[PDB]
Formats: C-alpha cells, structure tokens, sequence
C-alpha cells in the first residue's frame, strides 16, 4: 500500500528545503556544467574522417 | 554636440555588437555542454558568424501572407526592436555613466519594459496563421504574468533605497550587494527573468515541439533579424536590471589603496582605469547571467502552460506579498527607513 | 509632546465632564466596566444563538437540524467583534462626558497625577515626530462616531486630548 | 579542459562593454573638465549650479573661493520667462 | 486645459454617435477619463498644489479597476450570445 | 539636445534603415501558393475562462503594486504611521488574493461494475 | 530650434485631435493601436508641463496593463502673458511629487488608501464571480 | 491518499499537514505573518535593550520661538 | 516655487540698487567652497540668520522689503567669515573643496581632509563644526572611525597631506 504523508522519515523542513531550493535541479545542472570540460567529439570534415571499413558499400 | 555623438554612437556599438555576438556565445556554449564544437567555420573561430546571419537575412525576400495586414506584421517587430534598444539609454556603466542620468530611471526601466508585451500580442493578429494566434494569446498571458513578479521585486528593493535613480541604488550597495540579504529574491528573478524574456525552460510562447516555431512562424528576412535582436537585447537588458537591483552593478571591490598607489593625482589615465575596472566589473556580472541562461536553456525541458500560469499566480506571488510584510517590518523594528 | 495646533479646553460633548477627547486604545480597554464585559459576553453568545433560532423558525432544508460547528465557531468569532466594538463605544462615550462617569473621572485624576509625580508626559512619548502626531491625531479622533461603518483606534501618543 | 573557443565570444562581449565604459568615462571627464560627474542632483543643487555659472564666468563647473563677488554677478541675475502652459 | 478638453468632447461624441461598434464605446469611457485627468493635472501644475494630483492618481486607479470590471461585463454579455453584433 | 533624446531618435531610424535596406535589395516576386499562410504543409473559436481571468486579474494586481511606488519613495517620511497603514493596505489586498486561491480560480471514470445476478 | 520647444505643447494637442483617427477606424483593433497612440501623446504632453513621472505612470499603467487587457480581449471575441519663473532656497530637502504623493497619500489621506484598497478587493471579486461557473 | 485533514479538527495536526502536502502556501503565510508579530513584539525589546530610535532630521530651516533680539555687528 | 516648464527664456535686468537701499558686498565662493565653509558659517553667524529669518516671519509676507537690513547683516557675517578663511587657512580649504568637487559633494568622500580644516579653522579661528540635535549617545558621523560608507578613492593630495600631518603631529 503506498505511505500516507504522516508516515514520512523526513521532516517537512527538510523536503521544503528541497522543494524551494531545487536540489534536483541544481544537481542536474551540475552533471551538465561537467560536460562542458570534457573533450568534444566532432572531427573536422572533410580534412578528417570517420571510421570506414572493408566491407564498406 | 560632437561629444553627444561620440558616446552615442560608441554606446550602441558596443550593445549591438554585444547582441550579435550573445548569439555565436549561446550556440558555442551550449555546443560545448553537448560536447560538440558550435560555429567555428565562418570567420575565425566562428566569430563571424552573426554578421553572416544577419547579411543573409537582409538579403531574404518578405513574404506577406494574404489575409495578413501587412503594415501591423512589419511594423510590430519593428517596435519591440526599438523599445528592447530604449532600454538601455538609462544603464550606467559607472557613477553618473550614461546616456540618460534621469532621476526617475527606474519607472522608466519598468515601463518600458511593459511596452515589450505588444509584439507577441501583435503578431498573432497580424500572421493569421493560427499557430501564431495561439501562440500569441498564451505568450501574452504568461508576460504579463511574470512582469507582475518583476515589478515586485524591483518594488522590495526601492524599500531598501528610497530612490528611483539607478546610479544611488548602485551607490548603495558599497556596504553590501543587495543579493546578499536577499538570496531568495535572487533566485526569483532570475525563474522570473528567464520567463519574462520566454527562454526555456519557460519557452511555451515560440516552442517548436508544441506548436511549429511560435508567433514569427510567418516572418521572414528583416522582420525576422527584428525579433531575433530584439529577443538577445532583452536577454542582455533583463540581465542587467538583475545587476543593478542586486548585484552591485558596476561595483567590484575598493580599490581606493590600490589607485593611491599607482597614481599621485588625478589624470585621464587615472579616469580611463576607473572607467574601465568599473565597466569590467559589471560586463562580467552581465557575462554570469547571460552564460547562467544559456546554462539553463542546456538543462531543462520545457513547462506547460498550465504549470507556468500555477507557479507564477500560485508559489510565486504569495511568495512575494509574503515579503512585502516582512521587508518593512524588519526596517521598523531596527528603525533603519532609508532616508531620500 | 507640545501640541502644534489649538485645540478646545473642556469642551462639553454632553451633560457630563470631559475626561479625554480621544483616549488611547489601552485607557479605553482599561477603563471598561464589568457591564461591558456583559455586553461582550452577550454578542458572543447571542449571535450563534441567533442563528440556532432562525434555524428553529424557518429551517433551510425543511428539515430542523442543529447549525454546524464550522457556522457555530464564525458566529462566536463574529459576535465576539461586535460585543467588543459595543463595549468599545460605551468606554469611550463615557471619556468623551456623554454617558455617566464619575467613576472613570476619578480614576482618570488620580492616573494623571501619579504619572505627573513619576515625572512622565500626560499622554505618553510618541515614536513620531509632532506633525505626524497632528495628524494621526486628525485621523482618530472621534472616530466611534463611524463605528457602524469602519473601526478605528487611537495607537498614537499625542498631546491634543482637549484638556487644561 | 577549459574550452577556449567557447569562451572568445564572451570575451568579445566582455571587452566591448569594459572599452566602452571606459571611453564613456573618458568623454563624460572631459566634458566636466577634469572632475567627476554630478548624480541625482535635486533643484537645490541644479539652482547651486545656475549661480556658479553665474559666479565664474559661464566657465561650466569651475570653481571660485573668494570671498566677495566680482561686480557683474549684481546685475547678471536671471529669471525665467515661461511660456503660458494653454 | 485644450489637449484634455478636446479629449474629453471628441470622445464623447464618438461615444453618442457610435453606431459602428462597442469597443469605440469603451475606449471613448478611457479617453474621455484621459481628458479630465490632463485638465486636472495642468490646474495642479499652474496652482503648485498637491490636492490635483492626488486625485489624479486617484483617477488612474479606479479608471484601471473601472476596465477591469467593464471588460468582465462584456465577457459574461458575450458567453449567452457568441457574437457581438453591436 | 542631449544624449538622452539623440538616442532615443537614433534607435528607429536604425530600424527603419535595415528595414529599407532589406526592401532595396531583396527580391520580391509573390505568387499565390507562396502567399498561402503556413499549416504544416496544408491548407485548412471557443475559449476557458482562465484565459480570460489571467489578463482581466493582471489588472488590479498590477494596480495594487503600483500602488506602493509613493509609499516607498516616502517611507522614512511617513514614519512608523505610514508603516502601519501600508500593513492595513497588504492585508486588505492579501485577502483578496486567498478569495482567488480558495476559488481555484486560474485553473483549468471510477465507478465499480455491478453485476445485476 | 526655439520655436520647436515653444510649439511643442500646441503640436502633442494637434496630434492628440488627429489620433482621436480612434473614431474612424475600420477596424477596432486598429482603433485600440490609435489608442495607444494617443496615451503616447498624453506621455509626451505631462512631460512639456513638468510631469514626466507621470508620463512614466501612464506608460506603465494604462499602455502597460489596459490597453493590454483591450487587445487581449478582442482577440479573444468576435493667456498670451509669460510667467516669472523665480528661486528660493526654502526647501532643502529632495522632495519630489511622487514622494509628496506618498506622504500625502499614506498620512493625510490614509482613508482613501484604505478604500482604494477595497475598491481593488472589488476589481478582483467580481470578475471571478461573473466569468466563473463555480462547481 | 493524503487529503485535507481539516483545520478545525485539530490545529497543530493540520499544520503538520500543510508544510508537508502545501509547502508554498504554507511557507508564505508563514514569513507573511511573521512580520507584522515580529514587529508588535519585539521594537520595544530593540528600545529598551539595543539601542534607542535616532533623534530626528530637521525638515525646515528651525525657526527660534522667541521674539527678534534686535541685534548689534555686520552693519552698514 | 516650481521649476520652469516647456519653454522658457532667461532675461536679464539691467537696472541698479535704488539708491536709498545700503550697498552691500555679494559672497563670492561658489558651491563647493560654500558647502565645505558652511558648518563655521553658521556657526559664527547663527544669531544674525536667526534674526534675519524671525523678521522675515513677522514681516508677514512683506519680507524681501521690510528685512532688506538684518539681511545685509547676514551678508557681511559670511564674508567676514569666509575672508578669515581665505587668510588663514586656505591650502586645507582648497584640499576640501576640491575633493568634495571630485566626489559628487558628498562630505562622506572628504573625511580626511575635513579633518585637516577643522583642526585649522579651531585653531585659527576659533570656529567648531558640531551637529545639533543629537543627544549625548548619538555619536557625529563627521567623527566616526571606520564607517559604512567610504569614498570610491580616496583623494590622493588629501592622503598625502593627512599622513604628513600624522608625522608632524598636527592630526
Ligand atoms: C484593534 C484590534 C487588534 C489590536 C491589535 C493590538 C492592539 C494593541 O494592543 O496595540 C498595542 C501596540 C503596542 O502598544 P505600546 O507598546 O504600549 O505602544 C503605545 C503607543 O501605541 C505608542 O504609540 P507611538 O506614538 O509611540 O508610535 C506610533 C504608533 C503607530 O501607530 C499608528 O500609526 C496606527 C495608525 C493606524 C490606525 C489603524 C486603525 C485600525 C484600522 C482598521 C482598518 C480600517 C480600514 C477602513 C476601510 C474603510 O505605534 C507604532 O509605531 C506601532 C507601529 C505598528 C506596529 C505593528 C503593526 C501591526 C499591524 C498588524 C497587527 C496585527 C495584529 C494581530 C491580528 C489582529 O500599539 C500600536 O500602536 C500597534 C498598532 C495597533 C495595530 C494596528 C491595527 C490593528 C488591527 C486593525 C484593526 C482591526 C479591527 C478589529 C476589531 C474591530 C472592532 C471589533
Ligand atoms: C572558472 C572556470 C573553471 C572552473 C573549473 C576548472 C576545472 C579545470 O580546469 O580542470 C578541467 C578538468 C579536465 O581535466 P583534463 O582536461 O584532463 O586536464 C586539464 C588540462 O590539462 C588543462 O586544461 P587548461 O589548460 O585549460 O587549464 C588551465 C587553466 C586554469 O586552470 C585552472 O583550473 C586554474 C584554477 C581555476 C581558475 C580558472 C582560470 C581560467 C578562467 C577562465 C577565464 C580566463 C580569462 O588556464 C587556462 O588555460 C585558461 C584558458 C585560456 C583562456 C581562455 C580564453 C578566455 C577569453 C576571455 C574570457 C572571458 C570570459 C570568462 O576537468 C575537471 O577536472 C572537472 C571540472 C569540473 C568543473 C565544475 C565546476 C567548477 C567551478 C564552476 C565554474 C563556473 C564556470
Ligand atoms: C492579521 C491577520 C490574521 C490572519 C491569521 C489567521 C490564521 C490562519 C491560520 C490557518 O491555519 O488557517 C487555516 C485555513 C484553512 O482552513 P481549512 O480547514 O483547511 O479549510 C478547509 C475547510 O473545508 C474549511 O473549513 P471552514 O469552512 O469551517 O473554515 C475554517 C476557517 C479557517 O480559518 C481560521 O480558522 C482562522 C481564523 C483565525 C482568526 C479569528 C480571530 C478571532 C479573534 C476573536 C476571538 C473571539 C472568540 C473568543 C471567545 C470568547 C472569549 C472569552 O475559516 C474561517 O473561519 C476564516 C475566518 C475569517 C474571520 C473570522 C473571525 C471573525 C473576526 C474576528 C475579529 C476579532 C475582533 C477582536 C476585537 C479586538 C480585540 C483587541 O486557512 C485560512 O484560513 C486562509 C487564511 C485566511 C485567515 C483569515
Ligand atoms: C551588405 C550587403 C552586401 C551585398 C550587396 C549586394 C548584393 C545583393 C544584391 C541583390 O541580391 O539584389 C539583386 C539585384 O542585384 C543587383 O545587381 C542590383 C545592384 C546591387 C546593389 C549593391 C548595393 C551595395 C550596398 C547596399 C547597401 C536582386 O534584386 P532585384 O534584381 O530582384 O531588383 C529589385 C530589388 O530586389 C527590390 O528592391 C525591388 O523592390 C524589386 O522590385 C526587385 O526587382
Ligand atoms: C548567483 C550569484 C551570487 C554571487 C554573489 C556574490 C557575493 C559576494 C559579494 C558580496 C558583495 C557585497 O554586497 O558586499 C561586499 C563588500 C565588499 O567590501 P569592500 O570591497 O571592502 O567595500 C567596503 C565598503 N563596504 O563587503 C563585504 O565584503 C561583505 C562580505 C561579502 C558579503 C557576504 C559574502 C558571503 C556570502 C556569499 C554568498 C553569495 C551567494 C551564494
Ligand atoms: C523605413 C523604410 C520605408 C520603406 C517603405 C516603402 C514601401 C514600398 C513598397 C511598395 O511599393 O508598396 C508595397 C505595398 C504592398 O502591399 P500590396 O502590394 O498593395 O498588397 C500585397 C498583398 N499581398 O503596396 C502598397 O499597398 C502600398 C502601401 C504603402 C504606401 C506607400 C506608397 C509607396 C509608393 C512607392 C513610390
Ligand atoms: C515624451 C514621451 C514620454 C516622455 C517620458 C518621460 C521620461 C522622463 O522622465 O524625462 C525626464 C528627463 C529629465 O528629467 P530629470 O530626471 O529631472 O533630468 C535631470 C537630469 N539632471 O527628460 C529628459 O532628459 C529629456 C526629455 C525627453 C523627452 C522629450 C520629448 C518631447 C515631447 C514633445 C513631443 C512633441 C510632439
Ligand atoms: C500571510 C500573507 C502571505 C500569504 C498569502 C497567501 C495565503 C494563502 C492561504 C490559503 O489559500 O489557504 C488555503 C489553503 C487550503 O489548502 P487547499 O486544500 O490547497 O485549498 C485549496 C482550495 N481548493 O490553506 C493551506 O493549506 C495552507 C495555509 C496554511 C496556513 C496556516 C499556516 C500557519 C503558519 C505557522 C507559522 C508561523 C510562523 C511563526 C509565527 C510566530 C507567532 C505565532
Ligand atoms: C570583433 C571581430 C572579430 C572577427 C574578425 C576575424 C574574422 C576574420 O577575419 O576571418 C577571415 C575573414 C573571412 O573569414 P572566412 O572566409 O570564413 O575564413 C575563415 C577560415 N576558415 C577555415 C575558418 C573558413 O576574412 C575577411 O575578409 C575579414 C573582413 C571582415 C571585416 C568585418 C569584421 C566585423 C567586426
């Protein structure tokens, strides 16, 4: 049976810490802020090229 | 009168450079948060890319749909365009640094920014395109809704100045930025900022998922280039209302010891180096905002209609009445109203 | 506390001496007769009761049953208001000589003397400066007189209340 | 690493409004003749102004510090003619 | 005094002799209370007294919620009927 | 002739000038099928109350802001008085407010199955 | 150059006859534009006579917020002497009309905020009790 | 599952309910009332224990009540 | 009075004094020596502007006619004041007036060189620049160390000159 609200582990400051603070949101940002350090993938076409194979058609 | 011309002209090339190039920095940005390269072709290093844009753009042919009324659907870019670049005559980049030093710079900002919601309604009456008119009512709607939040926090700040002078509410803020007591303020304006210039999350107005591009579904050429300007200066100018209302503005740090040292009297070099510490502290406030929405715009999916009007009309504004109380009842009780 | 305009001296709103034109909000609670609690405690009783028996007299749904609770508990809050706003007025027509006060009159005299001996103002020290005083004292004076429409109340400590 | 493609546009932007700030301060100095700028000056200051110019010549913001005027400022007074507001 | 007052006649004579539409009818009502406030706002002007303009701030206000209401009206009017035929 | 109003003049001349620019040397040829207004390809009014309870309530609550532009450009002025009666106003107006929240005013089958045995 | 300052007044007035083009207008909305026309041209007049901050108040209120409702809803819906301008230094403090306004306003006049203040409870009680069908 | 307990029912009970199930109503009437308590119960305290109100500003020129005292110096 | 309003003309009257009115010297420092001698201004001169203000009073709207005397008097009390000034103490004066030039006339910017005119013009003149209206524990913010508020840059002849006269014991 889903929990009732009265049977919650965190107290209601809590959960209202993260319902106005965004936790979520700003971890999400996080994880997309670290992406923006890490090397790209693009290559330079047509001075660069992608994989190609012998069985190529 | 040459002087006048001068700092004009120096002025407005330097915002609308910075428009032209907001743009090549948001698809560059996002471009490396989605680890690829953005434009790095046109120019050098992609830094011609806007002008290449723009000039393709004029040479488009406009089209002018046949149950149209073709005057409301050219003109009314045309006047968002001009009233998002009257915006900026009332910005300072230093003390008394500007092109209007009016005591009443804050009513002007406000109203004309209220004067921004006419394009959107206008649009989708002037297209007939039916897209667009849904689009424009909606769009009308969540505006006017999100500038009521606007205007609310830039009336909590005027409690802590007693001034309508952009500059002495900058002054002011030497004790301490105003977004230091005031966080959660903050926050709220830039939710309300990002909505009020219709930036995703908050993109319901032109979002090409729901409805086919949005209200300038029928524009074309240089009506296009109008709304696209008119949306980057806004971006920019939203921002800098969120950087004299609470961050300081062109406030960076003391540097009284540090020009007592280089300097023994004053000069135009010791003018030129003011001018530029205090233009650099604030273009680099105005760089975190316009990177915090291009950050924002990568991280997001879009609200709904429905979710946007409930948390405006419903979290927010309580919110914000809530402060209304609580903002002059702590002045009264340390006896601390700001005198003119 | 020097008065900034003139005022009356012991002007006669009624057949009775005058003990304070506009009396502060916590003179005319304290000065209240264990008849005024009377009336306070009859419009917070009589208002529910009021509607239990114009529910007895014509009942909304044919039916008589008793008036919820959630009514009950508006009805106490709502007659409470208005037992206070009654007692309210009679205080302060006593203040103004309108109604018998001799008891309020001596407790006025001896309460002003006493404040005297204690070196203190008449009327208390005020928060604002006087012309805010004038003014506040513009507004709230004889305002029972409205007390059907809106309530108002003296919170101001200021110096024109019409004596020596 | 920090990717520095990414980062020349902002710096274009940055570098733009810092120039023109600086210029801006340069040309308003200039202007006042070599001092700083007057902000959120009321009529007091605007009248305080007007008798200056008055005092030292029309020579703008310059200053004077002697004590007794000079015999033109007696008869160099202005009032304002105003048009009839219809 | 001539701005306002010939705001205010030209209004009310596109009110009376409306015979094309109703939204004439209202945007006569706003301009009309348009004319009052600027004749109001000059004799605040030429008498240096505040009483004027504290009434016309008071004007705004209620021409602002007198709107609001007004297009209420013509909202609940239109949902019986679906069309305004004026 | 000051900066203020020479900018002010200057932005839609600006416009007006790309606007002549793009006139002059874009091409112009219309033709019906490029005049149809665009429908996903193709060619092909009741509305909620909330839309109009947006724009219609935007209106008053726009007022009431407004409305404390004098008070706080006077607020030491007016002291701790006027600071009591600007409390008054907001609770006044806030309880306007809880009307529209309680009315649920801008928003916008479970039944079992019994068998007759 | 001095005639243009001078005329300014006379030409707002000319305009502000002409825009009243309201009458006219084959459409409405095109009316409600000539309308927001004509507010612009009040903006302009207040500032001539010295009242720009409400110029300001007028753009913000009745261009920003009316003339706004307006547009929605119908897309929705189918003396020729010269005054002696003199000095004096008597007030000392930076007191302008919006801050007399406010003093005024929230001392003298705190009764007609407070049923101001009723009068806006009014503004937003009735629309909801007219457009809503409750339950 | 959670509904509306009822304020009536139980204050402190209802309470625990709103700042779990309606954080945002909850939370503004919270900082909306605690300013105007704040301010009836604790100004007097900031009087009497940390410091005193300012004294105030001059508005006009103070004019002395007190008749001209003719005077003597700075003449003709 | 209001200010003047959409067009408006400066003119200029040509005619002298009548005769039978006394002839009087015009204070000649602008505004921001005016500003900076303004404290010891009223402070020597405050019995002759109270005068001149009670007349005005009681003239009871005749006041520009009827308190054309005791108005010269106020007149030659500020040029007196101000000569001793210009004699006395004028290096410190000048540091003054022209920092609150640079700073927008705010005395919060020019602490430091206030403090050099006022010991001066104590010494020398026997002027003190007080507050009035504050009680005992209210403290002059003239006379606050480390305030809030402070200057963007401080002036640089006013530094130089404020640590000379720390060494030489002056200040
Ligand atoms: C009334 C019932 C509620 C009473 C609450 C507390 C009363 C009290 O004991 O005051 C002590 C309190 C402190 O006592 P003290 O320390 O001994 O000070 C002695 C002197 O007061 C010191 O005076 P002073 O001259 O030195 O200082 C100036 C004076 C400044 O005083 C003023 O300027 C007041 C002027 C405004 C007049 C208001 C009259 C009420 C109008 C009602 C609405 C009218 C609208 C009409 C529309 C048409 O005092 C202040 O500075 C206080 C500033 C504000 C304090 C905090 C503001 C609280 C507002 C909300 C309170 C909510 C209470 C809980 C809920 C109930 O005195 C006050 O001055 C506080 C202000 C009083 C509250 C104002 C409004 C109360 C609620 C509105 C009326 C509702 C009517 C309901 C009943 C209707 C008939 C049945
Ligand atoms: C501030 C943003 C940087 C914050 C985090 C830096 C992390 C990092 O450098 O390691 C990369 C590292 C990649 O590892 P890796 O690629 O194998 O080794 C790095 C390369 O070997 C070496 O990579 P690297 O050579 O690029 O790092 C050295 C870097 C400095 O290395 C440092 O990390 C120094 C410590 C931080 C100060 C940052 C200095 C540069 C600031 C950028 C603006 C320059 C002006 O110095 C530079 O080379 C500066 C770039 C050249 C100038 C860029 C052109 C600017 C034009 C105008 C700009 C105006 C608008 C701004 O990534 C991480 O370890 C995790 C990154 C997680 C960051 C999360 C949030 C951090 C704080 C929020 C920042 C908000 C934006
Ligand atoms: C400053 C302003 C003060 C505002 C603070 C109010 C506290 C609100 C806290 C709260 O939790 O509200 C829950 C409430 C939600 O209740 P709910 O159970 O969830 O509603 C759903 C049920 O279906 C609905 O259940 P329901 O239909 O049964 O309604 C429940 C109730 C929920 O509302 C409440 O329970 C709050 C009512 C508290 C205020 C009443 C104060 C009365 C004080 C006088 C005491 C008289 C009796 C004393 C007995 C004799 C003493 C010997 O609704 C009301 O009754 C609204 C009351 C409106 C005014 C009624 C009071 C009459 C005026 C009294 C004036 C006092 C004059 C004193 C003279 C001067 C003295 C110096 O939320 C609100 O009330 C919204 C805020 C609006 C407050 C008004
Ligand atoms: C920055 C821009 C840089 C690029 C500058 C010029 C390249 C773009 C020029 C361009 O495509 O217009 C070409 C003409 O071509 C030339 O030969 C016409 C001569 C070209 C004029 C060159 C002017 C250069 C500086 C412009 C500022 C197409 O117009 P077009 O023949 O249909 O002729 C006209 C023209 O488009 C419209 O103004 C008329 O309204 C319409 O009736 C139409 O017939
Ligand atoms: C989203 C972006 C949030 C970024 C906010 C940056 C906050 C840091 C700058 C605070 C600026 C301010 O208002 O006060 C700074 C001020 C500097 O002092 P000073 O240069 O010596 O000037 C002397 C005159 N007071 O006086 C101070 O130094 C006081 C200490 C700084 C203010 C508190 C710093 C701690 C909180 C930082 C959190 C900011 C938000 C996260
Ligand atoms: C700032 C830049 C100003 C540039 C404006 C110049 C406009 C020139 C364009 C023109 O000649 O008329 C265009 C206009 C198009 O409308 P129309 O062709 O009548 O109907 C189209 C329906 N599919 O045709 C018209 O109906 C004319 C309406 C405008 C009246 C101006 C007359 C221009 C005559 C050219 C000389
Ligand atoms: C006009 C339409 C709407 C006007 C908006 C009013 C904006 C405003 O506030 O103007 C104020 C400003 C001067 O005001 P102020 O701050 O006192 O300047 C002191 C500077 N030390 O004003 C200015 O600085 C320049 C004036 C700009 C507006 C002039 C337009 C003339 C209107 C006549 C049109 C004729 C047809
Ligand atoms: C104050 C001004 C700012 C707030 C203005 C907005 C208030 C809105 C309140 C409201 O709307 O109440 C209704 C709501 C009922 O809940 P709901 O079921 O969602 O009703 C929706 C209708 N269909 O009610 C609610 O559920 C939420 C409201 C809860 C109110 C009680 C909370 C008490 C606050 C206690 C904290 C006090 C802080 C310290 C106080 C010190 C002195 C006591
Ligand atoms: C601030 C301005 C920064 C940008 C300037 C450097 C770009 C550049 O000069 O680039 C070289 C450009 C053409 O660029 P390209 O043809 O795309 O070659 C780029 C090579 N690849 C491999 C990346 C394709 O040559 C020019 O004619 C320069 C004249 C333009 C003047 C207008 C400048 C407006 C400001």
């Amino acid at each position: 049976r889903p929990a009732t609200w009265e049977e919650s582990e965190e107290g209601a400051l809590s959960k209202a810490t993260k319902y106005f603070l965004l936790a979520e949101m700003f971890r999400g940002l996080y994880v997309v802020l670290e992406q923006f350090f890490r090397a790209p993938y693009t290559i330079y076409y047509p001075f660069e090229k992608g994989p190609v194979s012998p069985r190529f058609r | 009168m040459i002087i006048n011309i001068v700092e004009i002209l120096i002025f407005l090339v330097c915002v609308l450079f910075s428009v032209a190039y907001l743009t090549v920095a948001e698809r560059k940005t996002l471009a490396y948060m989605q680890r690829r390269l953005g434009p790095n072709f046109v120019g050098y290093y992609g830094l011609l890319q806007a002008f290449a844009d723009a000039v393709k753009l004029l040479l488009k042919e406009i089209v002018l749909p046949k149950e149209s009324n073709y005057i409301i659907l050219v003109i009314s870019p045309l006047i968002t365009l001009i009233t998002a670049l009257i915006g900026w005559v009332v910005i300072p980049l230093g003390p008394g640094i500007t092109l209007g030093e009016l005591n009443l710079g804050i009513l002007f900002s406000l109203a004309i920014g209220s004067l921004g919601v006419f394009g959107s309604l206008l649009s989708g009456w002037s297209s007939n395109s039916k897209y667009s008119l849904l689009g424009s009512i909606r769009s009308t709607a969540q505006l006017i809704s999100y500038e009521l939040i606007l205007t609310s926090i830039f009336i909590i700040i005027i409690m802590f100045v007693s001034s309508l002078n952009i500059t002495t509410i900058i002054e002011t803020q030497r004790v301490v930025w105003y977004c230091i007591p005031l966080l959660p303020l903050l926050l709220i304006f830039f939710i309300a900022s990002v909505a009020e210039t219709a930036r995703p999350p908050f993109d319901l107005t032109e979002s090409e998922s729901e409805l086919v591009a949005g209200y300038f579904t029928e524009y074309s050429g240089s009506p296009f280039v109008f709304f696209f300007l008119a949306e980057y200066s806004n971006i920019i100018l939203i921002s800098a209302f969120n950087g004299y209302l609470l961050l300081g503005g062109y406030l960076s740090f003391n540097y009284s010891y540090l020009f007592n040292i280089l300097f023994n009297d004053y000069s135009y070099v010791s003018f030129l180096f003011e001018g530029l510490i205090n233009s650099s502290a604030y273009a680099i406030k105005l760089v975190f905002l316009m990177f915090s929405f291009i950050w924002v715009r990568a991280a997001f999916p879009r609200f709904t209609y429905d979710n946007l009007i409930n948390f405006c009309w419903i979290i927010l504004l309580p919110l914000l009445f809530g402060i209304f109380l609580i903002i002059p009842s702590t002045l009264y009780i340390f006896d601390s109203f700001p005198t003119l | 506390s020097t008065p900034l305009v003139k005022t009356s001296v012991n002007y006669s709103y009624g057949d009775y001496p005058l003990i304070d034109a506009d009396p502060h909000f916590k003179r005319v609670v304290g000065y209240m007769r264990p008849s005024d609690y009377g009336v306070i405690g009859l419009a917070t009783a009589a208002l529910p009761a009021g509607i239990c028996f114009a529910e007895w007299l014509d009942p909304v749904k044919g039916k008589f049953a008793r008036p919820s609770v959630k009514f009950l508990r508006v009805a106490t809050m709502l007659g409470f208001a208005v037992g206070f706003g009654a007692a309210y007025a009679r205080s302060s027509l006593r203040f103004f000589g309108v109604t018998e006060n001799a008891r309020e009159y001596k407790k006025d005299e001896a309460q002003m003397a006493a404040r005297k001996a204690a070196g203190l103002e008449p009327y208390g020290t005020s928060s604002l400066t006087p012309e805010l005083q004038e003014i506040a004292a513009k507004n709230s004076a004889h305002s029972i007189a409205g007390l059907f429409i809106f309530p108002w109340f003296n919170f101001v400590n200021h110096p024109y209340h019409g004596r020596e | 690493a920090i990717p520095f493609e990414a980062l020349l546009p902002y710096g274009i932007i940055f570098g733009l409004l810092t120039a023109g700030g600086g210029a801006m301060q340069v040309l308003h100095v200039y202007r006042n003749g070599g001092v700083r700028d007057r902000f959120a000056i009321d009529q007091w200051d605007s009248q305080m102004m007007e008798r200056d110019l008055r005092l030292n010549g029309g020579q703008g913001r310059k200053q004077v510090d002697q004590a007794t005027a000079p015999e033109a400022f007696k008869h160099n007074h202005v009032w304002k003619s105003e048009r009839p507001l219809i | 005094m001539f701005i306002g007052t010939i705001i205010l006649v030209l209004s009310f004579l596109g009110f009376v002799f409306n015979r094309r539409n109703i939204i004439l009818a209202f945007i006569c009502l706003e301009t009309m209370l348009l004319g009052i406030n600027l004749i109001l706002l000059r004799n605040s002007v030429l008498f240096d007294d505040i009483s004027g303009s504290l009434f016309a701030i008071v004007i705004i206000i209620l021409a602002g919620v007198e709107s609001a209401i007004g297009l209420s009206l013509l909202v609940s009017y239109y949902r019986l009927r679906g069309v305004i035929n004026s | 002739m000051n900066t203020f109003i020479i900018f002010i003049i200057l932005i839609p001349i600006v416009g007006f000038a790309l606007l002549a620019v793009n006139i002059l040397l874009a091409v112009y040829k219309p033709y019906n099928e490029k005049l149809g207004a665009f429908e996903c390809g193709l060619t092909s009014l009741a509305f909620n109350a909330a839309f109009i309870l947006v724009a219609i309530l935007f209106l008053p609550f726009d007022l009431e802001i407004s409305t404390l532009l004098p008070y706080v450009m006077s607020i030491y002025l007016v002291s701790n008085y006027g600071f009591t009666i600007v409390l008054l106003f907001l609770l006044i107006l806030i309880i306007g407010f809880v009307y529209e929240i309680n009315t649920n005013a801008l928003k916008i089958n479970t039944d079992s199955l019994i068998y007759k045995l | 150059m001095m005639y243009l300052t001078y005329y300014f007044i006379e030409i707002t007035i000319f305009l502000a006859i002409l825009c009243t083009f309201i009458i006219s207008a084959k459409n409405p909305m095109v009316s409600i534009l000539y309308m927001i026309a004509l507010f612009v041209i009040a903006a302009m007049y207040l500032y001539l006579i010295g009242l720009g901050i409400f110029s300001l108040l007028y753009i913000m209120i009745y261009i920003g917020a009316i003339a706004v409702l307006f547009l929605f809803i119908i897309t929705l819906l189918d003396n020729d002497y010269n005054t002696i301008i003199t000095q004096d230094w008597f007030n000392i403090e930076n007191t302008t009309l919006l801050t007399t306004i406010g003093n005024v306003l929230l001392t003298n006049n705190a009764f007609i905020l407070l049923v101001l203040a009723i009068v806006l409870l009014l503004g937003i009680i009735g629309p909801i009790s007219i457009t809503m069908k409750h339950k | 599952i959670n509904a509306n307990p009822g304020f009536w029912n139980g204050p402190f009970r209802y309470l625990r309910w709103s700042a779990h199930n309606r954080p945002h109503l909850f939370f503004a009437f919270a900082i909306g009332i605690a300013g105007p308590v704040a301010a009836l119960t604790l100004t007097p305290l900031r009087r009497k224990y940390l410091y005193p109100d300012h004294s105030p500003l001059p508005q006009s020129y103070p004019l002395p009540q007190r008749a001209r005292e003719q005077l003597t110096g700075f003449d003709d | 009075p209001r200010e003047a309003a959409a067009h408006w003309v400066p003119f200029e009257d040509k005619a002298n004094m009548p005769d039978n009115v006394p002839d009087v010297v015009e204070v000649g420092a602008t505004s921001a020596p005016l500003l900076s001698a303004s404290y010891f201004i009223g402070a020597k001169c405050k019995p002759y502007n109270d005068d001149f203000m009670l007349c005005r009073e009681e003239s009871q709207g005749s006041g520009a006619i009827d308190c054309l005397k005791e108005g010269r008097r106020v007149t030659r009390c500020a040029v007196s004041v101000i000569e001793d000034i210009n004699k006395s103490c004028l290096d410190e004066f000048r540091l003054h007036w022209q920092c609150l030039e640079q700073n927008n006339h705010q005395l919060s910017g020019c602490r430091k060189a206030e403090a050099l005119l006022n010991k001066c013009v104590f010494t020398k003149l026997n002027l003190e620049k007080k507050i009035p209206g504050l009680r005992p524990d209210e403290e002059p913010v003239f006379l606050k160390k480390d305030p809030w508020i402070k200057p963007a840059v401080d002036d640089f002849k006013s530094v130089r000159a404020y640590a000379e006269a720390k060494k030489n014991g002056t200040l």
